[PDB]
């Protein structure tokens, strides 16, 4: 699993 | 154009000490040029850096379920993307090419600048010293310190100040990880 | 510490530019782009050993844009305080005559993240192997940005790199002529 990992931002409140 | 422009930055920072023995995550949202909240994965939830930032840090950190995501992530993404990475970013070694040149062509016994120049190499870490009959010279050395080239590549000029007399022999030596011994490169007045 | 690994992301408007890549130590591993959504290695020898899903970052960009809509409301719509380039002209290497080189053009500490470069040589718009980087994180939230010229140095041209930026007055010059 040579893969780069990325995270994802979560959603802002409203 | 003129119009007003809103920006919007992400940054997932991944930060290691000592190989990945520690690693520190830290998550920030920018507004324009505001940094309004952070995870730091030291504190374990969220803090707004900004009152701007308050809803978000108070409403992310009251599910558990994004919390943990992001506490692991030290394993799953920083310890993770190193380990992938490791061989052409941390391991990556290029030698410097070293050549010593006077700036100014010019008849001797007229002070001059000898540059050398040290390029094309990574990482930064570098040292550069000058040396003149074997002596090393610790005043008059004027540096354009470590310059980043945007390629993977490194550049600087390590300059002396000197009056050149015939008969004199210059020594640049460059030590470097990319090499087990000093690079000398010489100029005989 | 030792080592920084950035994953770095924006969104900008009214303009819709956005941006996703990796950052390591302030040089760029890779980025996405965006338009044909495939993953650009910085040094194409990094994609021999590591791979990224582009299509991944799409999803990212999509949640960056709602949230940039989110905070604009939010501030009430504090537009972005324009902070002008500091630019730099140099070579990659010691100039020798009629030995191939490359002029770099460094932009440095400005947002937004919009910016327009052209080389000149003897105030002629140049084209032919320019190359440039994506927009490159700064701790501080400004950007930096290289462009690159491969040339043959010779004593009869000059060099500009020319940058238009909202935060500067006029377009900005920086001059490069063999100097010996």
């Amino acid at each position: 699993g040579s893969d780069a990992r990325f995270l994802r931002g979560y959603h802002l409140y409203a | 154009d003129t119009r007003p422009r809103f920006l919007w930055q992400l940054k997932f920072e991944c930060h290691f000490f000592n190989g990945t023995e520690r690693v520190r995550l830290l998550e920030r949202c920018i507004y324009n040029q505001e940094e309004s909240v952070r995870f730091d994965s030291d504190v374990g939830e969220y803090r707004a850096v900004t009152e701007l930032g308050r809803p978000d840090a108070e409403y992310w950190n009251s599910q558990k379920d994004l919390l943990e995501q992001r506490r692991a992530a030290v394993d799953t993404y920083c310890r993770h993307n190193y380990g992938v990475g490791e061989s052409f970013t941390v391991q990556r070694r290029v030698e410097p090419k070293v050549t010593v040149y006077p700036s100014k062509t010019q008849p001797l016994q007229h002070h001059n600048l000898l540059v050398c120049s040290v390029s094309g190499f990574y990482p930064g870490s570098i040292e550069v010293r000058w040396f003149r009959n074997g002596q090393e010279e610790k005043a008059g050395v004027v540096s354009t310190g470590l310059i980043q080239n945007g390629d993977w590549t490194f550049q600087t000029l390590v300059m002396l100040e000197t009056v050149p007399r015939s008969g004199e022999v210059y020594t640049c030596q460059v030590e470097h990880p990319s090499v087990t011994s000093p690079l000398t490169v010489e100029w005989r007045a | 510490e030792e080592h920084v690994i950035i994953q770095a992301e924006f969104y900008l408007n009214p303009d819709q530019s956005g941006e996703f890549m990796f950052d390591f130590d302030g040089d760029e591993i890779f980025h996405v782009d965006m338009a044909k959504k495939e993953t650009v290695w910085r040094l194409e020898e990094f994609g021999r050993f590591a791979s990224f899903e582009a299509q991944g970052a799409l999803a990212n960009i999509a949640v960056d844009k709602a949230n940039l809509e989110i905070m604009t409301k939010r501030s009430n719509y504090t537009p972005i305080t324009n902070v002008p380039p500091e630019v730099t002209v140099l070579t990659n290497s010691p100039v020798e005559l009629r030995e191939p080189n490359v002029l770099i053009c460094f932009i440095d500490k400005f947002t937004p993240p919009v910016v327009n470069v052209t080389w000149l040589r003897n105030g002629k718009p140049v084209t032919t192997g320019v190359s440039e980087t994506v927009f490159l994180p700064r701790e501080d939230h400004l950007f930096r940005k290289f462009h690159y010229l491969p040339f043959l140095p010779s004593t009869e041209d000059v060099y500009d790199c020319r940058v238009e930026h909202w935060g500067l007055d006029e377009p900005l010059l920086k001059h490069w002529e063999f100097d010996a």
